[PDB]
RNA sequence: AAACUUUCAACAACGGAUCUCUUGGUUCUCGCAUCGAUGAAGAACGCAGCGAAAUGCGAUACGUAAUGUAGGUUGCAGAAUUCCGUGAAUCAUCGAUCUUUGAACGCACAUUGCGCCCCUUGGUAUUCCAGGGGGCAUGCCUGUUUGAGCGUCAUUU
RNA sequence: GUUUGACCUCAAACAGGUAGGAGUACCCGCUGAACUUAAGCAUAUCAAUAAGCGGAGGAAAAGAAACCAACCGGGAUUGCCUUAGUAACGGCGAGUGAAGCGGCAAAAGCUCAAAUUUGAAAUCUGGUACCUUCGGUGCCCGAGUUGUAAUUUGGAGAGGGCAACUUUGGGGCCGUUCCUUGUCUAUGUCCUUGGAACAGGACGUCAUAGGGGGUGAGAAUCCCGUGUGCGAGGAGUGCGGUUCUUUGUAAAGUGCCUUCGAAGAGUCGAGUUGUUUGGGAAUGCAGCUCUAAGUGGGUGGAAAUUCAUCUAAAGCUAAAUAUUGGCGAGAGACCGAUAGCGAACAAGUACAGUGAUGGAAAGAUGAAAAGAACUUUGAAAAGAGAGUGAAAAAGUACGUGAAAUUG
RNA sequence: CUCUAGUGCAGAUCUUGGUGGUAGUAGCAAAUAUUCAAAUGAGAACUUUGAAGACUGAAGGGGGAAAGGUUCCACGUCAACAGCAGUUGGACGUGGGUUAGUCGAUCCUAAGAGAUGGGGAAGCUCCGUUUCAAAGGCCUGAUUUUAUGCAGGCCACCAUCGA
C-alpha cells in the first residue's frame, strides 16, 4: 500500500484532504498503506501470518 | 549553439524513435488497441 | 560456411600466414553488397575470420609462453588467477 | 505444480529438446501392435489420419511442421482462398494420428535401443 | 574501429561527381581526415587531397573525397 | 387534440454489468544456489523472396563445428526458390565465436561520439601520416639496474 | 687535511605475475539522533539502532576460565524448552527486567616463554648485489636448536635423559558413493445419439504410476509426465577397505635409568570522570594524568576476618544457527482482468516533468479463415441479392448483455 | 454432515470511472478597409495566379551570437487532427542536403579557480609548488645511421590560475 506517495491539500484544488492524489497516484492512493475507503490504499483488517 | 561530441548521437537516436508504433504489433493482437508512450514532438519534448 | 573452425586449429603457421590475408580478400566484396541492397545467399558471410585465424595462430604463442622469464608485464598468463585470489 | 497457468509455463517457453517431443500425435493402433510405443514424435512427409474431429477418419498427409507454433499443416485437408490458391490448411497435432513411422539409418536402431 | 565502409551513391554523389569533383562517402563515425584520405589512396586506386568531415543528424559522418588532376572522376566513382 | 405531454403494448436500437475463461499471481513447502580485462549487466547502429518488424546473428552476419537423432526451410506465412528419401540432418556437449560501445579504459566530454605520451609495422623526399599495439600516474606487489642525511661512532694516514 | 666502515633516519627508473567493476539479504564496529510515553513536564524512554561511514566473510560472529555450586557436587561456546516478572531499578509513574537448576539437540580442543639480553657451523628470512631470463651466486637485518649461559630472588614440591620404534604423513591400489549421458514409460478397445464422446452402454488389464496439467466435452488406459528397471562413461568432494615405508624426518605410546623449573604494566586500576539511570552499587570499562606484586595477585553487590574456588593484562578454533541475487519442483482453507506482481496483452513502448522518476488506454472467432469469390446499386461511406461452412440465427469492431443516453 | 473467516451499507466539503447540469447558450483570440476575375477540382473567400485598393517602411526592411537541433528542403497524403471550410501543414510519412589552416575551438594578466602529496588539526581544509621541479647553454663516453637518439658531468641571479 506504501508503493505509493499521496498527500493533503485541500480546498484551493480538485481534490479532497483524504490522500488520493500528491506524488504520483493514479487508483493509487494513501501517504503510506492509508484510506481503506479510498481504493488501492489499504485494507480494514489486512490478513497477517503473525497471527 | 555549439554542439559537442556526445550530444549528437543521443539527438539521432530520439530523431530515428520519432517514427511511427511498430506495425508488428496489432498483427499479433489483430485489431484491438495497443497505444504506446515516447517517440518525441519538436514542439513539445526535447531528448535526454 | 567459408573456411571452418576445427580444421584452422590443425594447420600450421606456415599456413595460418595465408588464411590471414587471403580469406578477408573476399570481404572486399561484401561491403559492396551492403550498398547494393544485401541479401543473404551473398552477404551472409562476415563474422568468424577476425579471431578464429589469430587464436590458432597465438596457439604457437601460449604453447611457447611457458618458457618465460623477467618481472613486470601482465597480459598474457596474469589474469587467470582471478578465481584463485582466496 | 497443481496449477493451470504455471503448467503452461513450462509448456509455453519450452526448449528445443522439449519441443521435438512436445509435436506429438499418438501412434495408431498396427503401430503399437507391431511395436509397443505410445507415441513418437510428428514430421512433415507422415502420412496422417484425423481422430476425434467432424474430418472423420480421412486419409491425409502433414505438409509443414514447425517449431515454435507447434501446429502442423495438413495435405487433403484443403481449402482454396478469396484469390483461389489449394493450399494445405493449419491443424493442431494433438487432433491428429500418424499412420507412417519410417526405419530410415538408425531410427531403427532409435526405436530398439537398450530398453526395447 | 576502423575506417572506410562505403561510399553513398544516391543521386546526390552524382551531381557533385561531374561537375563538383568529389566522390561523397559514408564511412564510420570516429574516421577522421587524414585517416579516410589515405586509406582511399592505398584501397580505391586513386591519389586524394583535402577530404573533409560532416555529421547529420543521422549520426553517420560522411567524407567529401576530393581526388587529383592526371585520374579521371566519373571512372574512378563507377569501379565497384 | 395526443403535435407539445404521460403510461402500457408491439417492434427494436444506441450505450454497456457479472461469471466459467486466462502460457500472470499471491502465499507456503522441499532441494540446490553469481558474472567479469581472456572484456560484465546494458544501449547504439548493421545482417532477408517482400518487408513495418518478432527472433537469432553482429568484418567464415537467422549463426559456427565434430558425433549419437529422415524428410529439412525459425516468426508474421500464404507462396516462390533450392537439396534429399532406408546415412536429409536434429539436439545435448565441446570447440569456434567475440561489430561499435558501456567498468569502458589512449584521454576530456553532455553514453554508443572522440583528439594527446611511448613501442612495433608499412609507405614516402630528408619529413609526415598510416597500419596496429601497451602501463599508477587505468589499483597493488616484487626483482634488478642502483641513491642521500646523521649519531652512539670504525681502520689507517 | 686525509684514509677507511657498521645501525638509526630512511629513494627513484627498467623489467614475470597480479587486479579494478556490476548486486540483494544475513553480521561485527564507529561518528551516533528523534517523532514518543508517565495523557503534559529539561535527567525514566524511542537507543546504541535509524540515516551516513567503516570492517570481515561464505556463513558472519563467538568461545575453552583471574567460572558456578556451597563442603553435597560439577566443569567451554551456541540454539531450544523449563525459568522470570521471581531477584531489582525508575515521580516505584509509563516502562525496562536477569542469574541459577533440570531436560532435549549437536558436542573435539589448541598457539605463546625460565621471561629475555639473542647469534654461529647448518637450517633459514625480509630486503637487496653480481650473474644479467626466476637459474646460479653473495652480504646485512635475524629465528630457535647451537657456539653457550645468567640476572633479581626463592623451595621440596617435582622433572628430564635414554632406548624400542609405531602412528600420522607421503606413495601406490581398490571398493563404495556422487555427477552426466542414454532408453523402455505400464494400462484399450468396441458401440451409439451426434458436429466433436472424455457422458451413457459393453468387456478386460496395468496401478508401484488414479497428485497434476494438457487433450475438438467429464480422463488410469488420447497426450505431456510420474512410479520402476536398464546401458555405460568420467570425477576424489565425502565415506569404506587394502597395501608399502617405520619413512634416515616430526609427534604419541611403552619401558628403563638418573635428577630437580617460571611469568606477560599502562594493565592491576587511581586524584577525578566515565562506557553504566551512581543510588551503599558488582561487572562491563579507562577521557585528563599518573600508577602495583608472582608461597603473590584476583572472582563471589559493605568492612574486619575466615573457608571453598580461579591464575589475566599475547593469541586461535567445528557444528546446533541467520539470510538471499539465480534455478527447479511441490503445496497451503490460495486470485480468476476494480483482484494480485509496476505490468496476464509490445507497460515503460503514442506520452509528461530539467530531473534517480511519474506513466494511462489496454484480454477474446472456428474444427477448418474457407475472412464474403460472383452479381447489382451508389462517388467513396452506404445499401441488397449470392456463395463458402457443421450452423451465417458464428461475418472479422468476432462471448453473455441492462439503463440513463435513445427510436 | 458440521467446523471455520478480511462476512449484511445511504452519507467524514469521501473514494474508482463513465454520464448528467448551465448548453448547442456564451466564447470563437487587442477595429492594419477589401472589391473583382481566373487556374485546378468532387467541393474554392482561404491553396495558387491576375487585375485593383487599404496598410508599414529607425522595419511588415535587413541580419549574427547564446539556446535549440534538421523543424528548412524536395517528395507525398487528406484519415485522425487544425476555435470553420480545406485542393493545405513542421500534423502524417520517407529520404536527402549541410566539404575550413581560411569563421569559432590559444597563451598569459584580472574577477575567480584547479590538480597533486604529506602534515599542522576533529574532519573540512590550509599548506607545499617559490629550492630541486620546469626550461636552456657548455663538456665527456659507449652504441647506431641517410640521418639519429641516449647516459654522465657542469651552469645561483626566473617560479599560482582564468577574459
Amino acid at each position: 500500500g506504501h508503493q505509493t506517495s499521496a498527500e493533503s491539500w485541500g480546498t484551493g484544488r480538485a481534490v479532497a484532504r483524504i490522500p488520493r492524489v500528491g506524488g504520483g497516484g493514479t487508483g493509487r492512493s494513501g501517504q503510506g498503506a492509508f484510506g481503506n475507503m479510498c481504493r488501492g490504499g489499504r485494507m480494514f483488517a489486512p490478513t497477517k501470518t503473525w497471527r | 549553439a555549439q554542439k559537442s561530441f556526445r550530444i549528437k548521437q543521443k539527438m539521432a537516436k530520439a530523431k530515428k524513435q520519432n517514427r511511427p508504433l511498430p506495425q508488428w504489433i496489432r498483427l499479433r493482437t489483430n485489431n484491438t488497441i495497443r497505444y504506446n508512450a515516447k517517440r518525441r514532438n519538436w514542439r513539445r519534448t526535447k531528448m535526454n | 560456411a567459408g573456411v571452418k573452425a576445427y580444421e584452422l586449429r590443425t594447420k600450421s603457421k606456415e599456413q595460418l600466414a595465408s588464411q590471414l590475408v587471403d580469406l578477408k580478400k573476399e570481404l572486399a566484396e561484401l561491403k559492396v553488397q551492403k550498398l547494393s541492397r544485401p541479401s543473404l545467399p551473398k552477404i551472409k558471410t562476415v563474422r568468424k575470420s577476425i579471431a578464429c585465424v589469430l587464436t590458432v595462430i597465438n596457439e604457437q604463442q601460449a604453447a611457447a609462453a611457458a618458457a618465460a622469464a623477467a618481472a613486470a608485464a601482465a597480459a598474457a598468463a596474469a589474469a587467470a588467477a582471478a578465481a584463485a585470489a582466496a | 505444480s497443481s496449477d493451470r497457468r504455471k503448467a503452461r509455463k513450462a509448456y509455453f517457453t519450452a526448449p528445443s529438446s522439449q519441443r521435438r517431443v512436445l509435436l506429438s500425435a499418438p501412434l495408431s493402433k498396427e503401430l503399437r501392435a507391431q511395436y509397443g510405443i505410445k507415441a513418437l514424435p510428428i514430421r512433415r512427409d507422415d502420412e496422417v489420419l484425423v481422430v476425434r474431429g467432424s474430418k472423420k477418419g480421412q486419409e491425409g498427409k502433414i505438409s509443414s511442421v514447425y517449431r515454435l507454433k507447434f501446429a502442423v499443416q495438413v495435405d487433403k485437408v484443403t481449402k482454396e482462398k478469396v484469390n483461389g490458391a489449394s493450399v494445405p490448411i493449419n491443424l493442431h497435432p494433438s487432433k491428429l494420428v500418424i499412420t507412417k513411422l519410417h526405419l530410415d539409418k538408425d531410427r531403427k536402431a532409435l526405436i530398439q535401443r537398450k530398453g526395447g | 574501429y576502423k575506417v572506410i565502409e562505403q561510399p553513398i551513391t544516391s543521386e546526390t554523389a552524382m551531381k557533385k561527381v561531374e561537375d563538383g569533383n568529389i566522390l561523397v562517402f559514408q564511412v564510420s563515425m570516429k574516421a577522421n581526415k587524414y585517416q579516410i584520405k589515405k586509406a582511399v589512396k592505398e584501397l580505391y586506386e586513386v591519389d586524394v587531397l583535402k577530404v573533409n568531415t560532416l555529421v547529420r543528424p543521422n549520426g553517420t559522418k560522411k567524407a567529401y573525397v576530393r581526388l587529383t588532376a592526371d585520374y579521371d572522376a566519373l571512372d574512378i566513382a563507377n569501379r565497384i
